[PDB]
């Protein structure tokens, strides 16, 4: 389905979707937020609020065409869609906008209003999204002192003192033709796009990104921001995952898949064959909870996140999860995992068929960033269809059996225990 | 005190396990109090309610 062509420095990667009725196009460079320094932190995020101006989404709008951009810890994009007749005028304004002639964004009263509204975003969340602060504290704590534990908004401290000269540092440095993958999906065909970047001539720099030092280091460790003001307690629990080209990706995707999501007001969440509601439901020690499987160029994360107003019982929450993962070494049976072999392919169907060109083109440019090319999604059900219970006890028999782990929570927290009694949990004395 | 000869050996063995122990003791105590002899605070005022 997908071609992915080198033409020149610049690589092109299309989607073709006959039956659809929209196109994008867009660039995705192969930097995030791992790629800057604490004073610095949350240029990348100033830049995709710059993409974003009234200015520049004024001109956009008069030709019918919609922005879009997204900022992670490996990639940024910036993505323009529109009708499928009209994919040389995207290609056109994103040439005129983005890749030359970007002084005109960089103008003051510009840059002075698009910092003063990502200042006022960025406060916003630190006060009232504690869900997702406290994941983001979770990376801060188990990559300290590495460029995987930078946050992807930024600090109020490293925007606070970001100047007029800071941005235009970065993108030298990082919006290159050798960083760069130019995506196209939807309503579009691979011929069309290619025989249009060879005519307009579009180029960005030619240098190459400078190398980092370091390298993505997990230390088992713990942050704790206590606020009794708060109503309910958040807290995630990680061990150190799988990165992206493992052989181990899609045993550790399935591992959480065991013991999937839940929702203690939905109906139909109190009914899944998961063991672990059998401790939890009668005296309702959370709210809901999810596990997850956290993937990066160099490391990644496997564990889980809960919201509970159970505020004297924590303990039994964190002791009754983590017993529960004790079984994928030592005990797990194979209705297990048939049953998540089912879900997981459910669940991968949705997202690489969600039918939004915006989402494929950030999944595709991401993944040709790195694997240089796309694995087919039927190519993937061969895979996730291989696994033995065999394979799950020698997976988590090395990665979660007697292991570190990081902790990170805030809110009401008191009653969540020390390190070592929740360290000593991760294996069991009787096996 | 007839039993001088035979009380002497004993404390020999008992002396020398129980300083063993002792000491294995002290490093244990130190390995599991480790995470809460080397722990840091800070404190950021909240603005006023
Ligand atoms: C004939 C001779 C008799 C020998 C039989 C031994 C039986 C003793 C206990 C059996 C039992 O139920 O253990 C469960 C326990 C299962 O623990 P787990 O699977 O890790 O999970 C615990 C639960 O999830 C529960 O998790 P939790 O976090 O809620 O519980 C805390 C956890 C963490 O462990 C603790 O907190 C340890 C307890 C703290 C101090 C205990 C004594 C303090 C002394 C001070 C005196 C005042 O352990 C517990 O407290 C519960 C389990 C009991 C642990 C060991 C008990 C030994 C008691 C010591 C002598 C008293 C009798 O099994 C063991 O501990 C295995 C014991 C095998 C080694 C014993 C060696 C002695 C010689 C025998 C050789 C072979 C047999």
């Amino acid at each position: 389905a997908e071609v992915t062509q080198l033409s020149n420095g610049i690589v092109v990667a299309t989607e073709h979707n006959p039956s659809a009725h929209t196109a994008s196009v867009g660039v995705v460079f192969g930097s995030g937020a791992a790629n800057e320094n604490p004073y610095n932190n949350g240029v990348s995020n100033l830049w995709k609020n710059i993409f974003l101006s009234k200015e520049n989404s004024a001109v956009a709008a008069k030709e019918g065409l919609a922005l879009s951009s997204n900022i992670s810890r490996d990639f940024q994009s910036y993505i323009v869609s529109s009708l499928p007749g009209s994919t040389d005028k995207s290609l056109d304004f994103l040439n005129q906008s983005f890749i030359q002639q970007k002084a005109n964004l960089l103008s003051s009263s510009n840059f002075e209003a698009t910092k003063k509204s990502v200042l006022k975003q960025v406060q916003d969340f630190e006060e009232n999204d504690h869900p997702n602060r406290v994941l983001e504290h979770l990376h801060s704590t188990a990559f300290q002192n590495t460029p995987l534990s930078l946050p992807t908004r930024g600090t109020l401290e490293s925007l606070e003192n970001l100047v007029v000269a800071d941005l235009e540092s970065f993108a030298n440095n990082h919006f290159l033709n050798s960083n760069a993958v130019v995506v196209g999906t939807g309503n579009i065909k691979h011929e069309d796009l290619v025989n249009s970047i060879e005519s307009k001539n579009l180029s960005l720099q030619t240098g190459t990104k400078p190398v980092l030092k370091k390298k993505a280091a997990f230390l088992g460790s713990e942050v704790r921001l206590r606020d009794d003001t708060l109503p309910k307690a958040w807290i995630s629990l990680a061990v150190e995952g799988e990165p992206v080209n493992s052989p181990n990706y899609f045993v550790a995707k399935l591992a959480a898949q065991i013991f999937g999501s839940y929702n203690a007001f939905e109906p139909a969440s109190r009914l899944q064959g998961i063991k672990l509601l059998d401790n939890i439901q009668e005296y309702q020690l959370c709210d809901n909870f999810n596990h997850f499987s956290l993937s990066y160029k160099d490391s990644g994360l496997w564990g889980f996140s809960t919201a509970t107003r159970n505020v004297t019982m924590i303990d039994d929450l964190i002791h009754f999860t983590l017993k529960q993962w004790n079984r994928l070494t030592i005990s797990v049976t194979d209705t297990e995992v048939e049953r998540a072999k089912s879900l997981l392919k459910l669940q991968l169907g949705q997202l690489y068929e969600s039918g939004n060109p915006v989402n494929d083109a950030n999944l595709l440019g991401a993944e040709v960033l790195i694997k240089g090319s796309k694995l087919s999604l039927g190519e993937a059900f061969k895979k996730i269809d291989a696994i033995t219970v065999k394979d799950v006890k020698a997976w988590a028999g090395k990665r979660l059996w007697d292991q570190d782990i990081a902790i990170a929570g805030t809110g009401q927290i008191e009653g969540l225990l020390d390190y070592m009694r929740i360290r000593s949990d991760m294996s069991m004395m009787r096996w | 005190e007839p039993e001088h000869d035979e009380r002497k050996r004993l404390g020999l063995k008992t002396v020398i396990i129980l300083s063993s122990l002792y000491l294995l003791s002290i490093w244990v105590k130190k390995f599991k109090w480790a995470g809460i002899k080397t722990r840091k605070f800070v404190f950021n005022p909240p603005k006023p309610r």
